[PDB]
RNA sequence: AAUUAUAUAACUUAUCUAUUUUAUAGUAUAAGUUUGAAAUUUCGGUUGGGGUGACC
RNA sequence: CCGCCUGUUUACCAAAAACAUCACCUCUAGCAUUACAAGUAUUAGAGGCACUGCCUGCCCAGUGAUCACUUGUUCCUAGGGACUAGCAUGACGGCUAAACGAGGGUCCAACUGU
RNA sequence: GAGCUACCUAAAAACAAUUUUAUGAAUCAACUCGUCUAUGUGGCAAAAUAGUGAGAAGAUUUUUAGGUAGAGGUGAAAAGCCU
């Protein structure tokens, strides 16, 4: 079949899977944060 | 012995208390100044919140124990949805009553007269079925919730309307919706009945009584049957915190004080929702006697007595498509012994209307088997319908 | 996030609602392979101690009557309700019960044998030997746990001081006191095992997952020769 | 009844102690492979078992696992077990040597059919020689004397 | 295949409790023995490419 | 010819004779508060394998005959006892069986710019 | 990283006409799949189009939200699938 078009969009999954609450739920999610602070980032999450 | 409750979906139990607060003297830090949680401070003991005046929003109701009605006696209530495993055998012992298969024969004769026949009667029936199942609605099928209510007020409305025959007709009313109690003892148990009608049929003068005084008396021989080992109170409600009080259903000085019928409905959509016709018919005879008991202690007091004058109300019941009629005579307020003078009911039941309705025409092999509209119509239903609303004037 | 289903706390005859596991721990993970999907199934709360005096109630032998025996989706053998006093509750159906029948429930262990009817429980130590029973309970008090299943019976093989032998449906023997209740009679659906599954389909529907397609003696060192 | 023969012919089964008994177990379940049904025939058919060491009832059950050819049936069936060491050796290497007994090879056959165990076993020396073998008792004596010197140089 | 293997499973000896008149129960650990779920590492050379042989 | 049948599979070179499957067979387990399971041997887990009927079925200790000897296995010393009467074989073939298939072949008729 | 795909949990949904019966039956749309041939091959398309084919009340198909993660997961075993 053809592929390319795997991105079905939902915005419920978007925020539950890659959010700013899912992030700072785990340690290792925190450090995901800080380094992208450090970076500078424009956006910490989704 | 199996306990019901998993642990892990239990509360879980509080943290055991830090150790320094063993040692005897000493005074722990805690992170109560700093407004917030630490992992590293102990963890402070705050004494019980009051916020110092009543929000509604937030009310707590106080324990059972300290209600100014909590009694250690137990009153057991019989409410809508109670459903006697015993049946009638059950509800007749309650109410201390003994039982005449067929409806009496004065009311019977009513309608053998054709002088009480409605016009076009069999005809204007038909319509009304149809009117309740199909056109009443914009739904290709109407669903009980809406018919079965729908079947009763049409039919009242036809009989009510030989105000033209017999004048005396304007002397009833009927009122929605009201509500009925009564407290009684039976053999050392309270016994209450809180309930509601869908409909009450209200008369400015009593009925007349149906068995003589020479009858009433000769119901002593006849001994109220027992159902051990279950227990009379099997399916009533126990309560602790409760309130003596009886109704008939409306306040004193209403012009219309005898009730003349009372009417029960059965509407549920779903079959489990749905009283069987037994259990149906003990609920008709409870709530009944209740109507009737009410209006007895508002005339002769709370005393206990045989009654100089008879109380006699009726009752209808159905779910829609099959009818159930009640008659019931009170001869007696002194129920709490089992033997004495008995009350009298007669029961019709399982009285079909008609037998199936078709909303679409059956069809097999371009043949129409089946026509639209009702099956087996039986007219022999509704006079007895009739009867019933006649009685009293006629 | 798995949450047991297995959360109520009160005993009550309606029927309560499960929730399957497809053969998943807690953790999310398989455990047990074969097992998902199936018809949607109510739960109805079975009380398997037989003598449970009611509330209030002294502890002397009792009866009570069977209102129906039913099926019941989740076993192979059936129930029936049972009510007596002011309470109702389900339990399981021997052989032969009909409805309306009365039924003995006993915490008299007779110094002579009493007579047996078959769905009556009774302590072991009454029954005669060689009574066929179901339905039987290890500790005094703990609730049923064996033999109950359908058309299983076990035997009363022999009584000494108060300790009984009980032969289980796998003839392995093993002893109790006598202080602990059965009832007498085998249970319901004795023809169970005869039935005929006849098409995949029907596995499918009891909640049965096909299986995977995928598809140790050392000899000692004088026996490496013949090998 | 089991229990009759097994105190009969083995008195110290209860006294013996816990750790003798799970031993002879659990040589027969681990390393033998031997099904539960079996285990309690074995024990129940020659008690003697029970008194006999390990490392021992596991050198005799392989001899006739490899050696022999037998399988697990075969061995519960005729009570090989009960038999000793010795009697085993002497009769069967007698006729491996003679050529009338063949190890079953790899495909599980055997160009010649072997001798029944039973008529290797169970009967008397005197017909096992006379019949089963068809040879001399004095050669059979001689053997048993070459088997020991071997034996003890091994 | 070589080297290990408190994955499990067994035992044994201590240690710590109970008792017992030595004695049998158990065991937040240490040292051994037995099983092996696994773990790390390797695939001499000349003889066409094999197949049996050899050979250094 | 192969497979019993409806189903499944190598997303992007393989859809099948492979995998699953009702049926049948072997092995392991006597028990509760998170799976198996609010279940208990007619139950649960692991694995093999077409079904159906039909031939081929043999490590019971031998001979006498429920009885005596001869064996075997054990002890106590070549003698003396004890035990073996609360059970009793098995292993292949040809079978297919109607139906079913975008499965692999052979053939007749019709049909046609092959 | 399970918005694709593999399997599972919860809440929902679709199935005309005709013949049989009383069904993993039959003919054949919707819908799901992908036997065979030609075209296409930097293509309309990083797997399509045109015809022709298999199933189509069931082990059916479909929607929404949740679960299992690489020494691993899932698997009617193709050493298949996990952007
Ligand atoms: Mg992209
Ligand atoms: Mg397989
Ligand atoms: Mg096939
Ligand atoms: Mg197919
Ligand atoms: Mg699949
Ligand atoms: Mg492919
Ligand atoms: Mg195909
Ligand atoms: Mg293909
Ligand atoms: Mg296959
Ligand atoms: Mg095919
Ligand atoms: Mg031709
Ligand atoms: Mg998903
Ligand atoms: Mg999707
Ligand atoms: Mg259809
Ligand atoms: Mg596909
Ligand atoms: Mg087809
Ligand atoms: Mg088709
Ligand atoms: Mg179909
Ligand atoms: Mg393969
Ligand atoms: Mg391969
Ligand atoms: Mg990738």
């Amino acid at each position: 079949r053809a592929r390319g078009n795997e991105y079905q969009p939902s915005n419920i999954k978007r925020k539950h899977k890659h959010g700013w609450v899912r992030r700072l739920s785990t340690p290792a999610g925190v450090q995901v944060i800080l380094r992208r602070m450090l970076k500078g980032r424009k956006s910490l999450s989704h | 012995a199996y306990e019901w409750g998993v642990r892990s979906t239990r509360k879980p139990e509080p943290r055991p208390l830090d150790r320094v607060y063993e040692i005897p003297g000493l005074e722990p830090i805690t992170y109560e100044g700093k407004k917030h949680f630490v992992p590293w401070l102990a963890r402070p003991i705050f004494p019980p919140w009051e916020r110092g005046w009543n929000d509604p929003r937030f009310h707590r109701a106080a324990p059972i124990h300290e209600q100014t009605l909590y009694k250690e006696e137990p009153c057991y209530i019989f409410h809508q949805r109670c459903r006697l495993l015993e049946g009638m055998k059950q509800a007749l012992w309650l109410t201390k009553t003994k039982l005449i298969e067929g409806l009496p024969k004065k009311v019977l004769s009513l309608v053998d007269d054709p002088a009480n026949h409605i016009e076009n009667q069999e005809q204007r029936v038909l319509d009304i079925i149809s009117h309740a199942r199909l056109w009443h609605s914009t739904e290709d099928i109407p669903k009980r919730e809406t018919y079965c209510p729908l079947i009763v007020d049409s039919l009242i409305q036809l009989c009510k309307s030989q105000i033209l025959k017999h004048p005396s007709l304007a002397r009833r009313t009927s009122a929605q919706n009201c509500t009925l109690a009564t407290t009684w003892n039976r053999e050392s148990l309270l016994l209450q009945v809180r309930g509601t009608s869908s409909t009450i049929l209200s008369a400015k003068d009593p009925l007349p009584v149906i068995a003589s005084r020479e009858e009433v008396e000769a119901t002593r021989s006849h001994v109220l049957e027992t159902f051990y080992p279950i227990s009379p109170t099997i399916d009533l409600q126990e309560c602790h915190v409760y309130e003596v009080k009886d109704d008939t259903g409306f306040q004193e000085g209403y012009p219309y004080p005898h009730p003349h019928t009372l009417y029960f409905l059965e509407k549920a959509n779903l079959r489990p929702q749905r009283f069987l016709p037994e259990q149906l018919r003990a609920k008709m005879l409870l709530f009944a006697f209740a109507n009737a008991l009410a209006q007895a202690r508002l005339l002769y007091g709370n005393t206990a007595k045989v009654l100089e004058q008879p109380i006699v109300v009726q009752s209808v019941g159905t779910d829609g498509r099959v009818f159930q009629f009640l008659v019931l005579q009170l001869n007696t307020t002194d129920l709490a012994s089992s033997e004495g003078v008995k009350n009298l009911v007669w029961t019709d039941s399982d009285q079909l209307l008609y037998r199936h309705f078709w909303c679409r025409p059956v069809i097999k092999k371009k043949v129409v088997v089946e026509p639209v509209g009702p099956v087996d119509f039986q007219p022999e239903t509704f006079r007895k319908f009739l009867a019933l609303y006649l009685h009293g004037v006629v | 996030k798995f949450v047991s289903w297995k959360s109520r706390t009160k005993y009550t005859v309606k029927p309560v609602k499960m929730r399957k596991s497809g053969g998943r721990d807690h953790t999310g993970r398989i455990r047990v392979h074969g097992i998902g999907g199936g018809h949607k199934q109510n739960y109805r709360m079975i009380d398997f101690l037989r003598f449970r005096p009611e509330k209030e109630k002294a502890p002397e032998p009792f009866e009570e009557k069977v209102v129906v025996v039913r099926y019941d989706p989740c076993r192979s053998a059936d129930i029936a309700l049972v009510a007596g006093g002011s309470r109702k509750r389900w339990i399981i159906a021997t052989e032969n019960m009909k409805a309306g029948d009365t039924i003995l429930n006993s915490n008299h262990i007779g110094r002579m044998a009493v007579a047996a009817q078959e769905g009556d429980a009774h302590p072991l130590g009454a029954l005669p030997v060689g009574t066929l029973i179901n339905n039987v309970e290890s500790e005094p008090g703990r609730g049923a746990q064996y033999i109950r299943a359908a058309g299983t019976c076990g035997v009363l093989l022999r009584k000494v001081n108060g300790t009984a032998i009980i032969q289980l449906p796998s003839k392995r023997q093993m002893q109790v006191l006598e202080s602990c209740t059965a009832t007498v009679g085998r249970v319901s659906n004795v023809n169970h095992n005869q039935r005929v599954i006849g098409k995949a389909g029907r596995n499918r529907w009891l909640g049965k997952r096909p299986n995977s397609g995928l598809w140790k003696i050392r000899p000692l060192p004088p026996m490496k020769s013949y090998v | 009844g089991k229990l009759k023969r097994v105190l009969s012919v083995c008195p110290e089964v209860f006294t013996m102690h816990q750790r003798d008994i799970d031993r002879v177990v659990k040589v027969l379940r681990e390393k033998c492979l031997f099904t539960a049904q079996h285990i309690t025939d074995v024990l129940h058919r020659c008690p003697t078992v029970l008194q006999e060491d390990p490392n021992e009832l596991e050198y005799k059950f392989q001899y006739a696992y490899f050696r022999m050819g037998l399988t697990h049936l075969d061995i519960v069936r005729t009570n090989f077990l009960q038999y000793s060491i010795t009697k085993i050796k002497q009769r069967h290497i007698y006729l491996e040597r003679l050529g009338r007994y063949q190890t079953p090879d790899k495909k599980g056959q055997t160009q010649i059919p072997n001798p029944s165990l039973r008529n290797i076993l169970r009967v008397s020396e005197a017909e096992f020689l006379a019949r089963t073998a068809c040879s001399s008792v004095e050669e059979f004596q001689v053997f048993k004397k070459l088997l020991d010197q071997e034996e003890e140089e091994e």
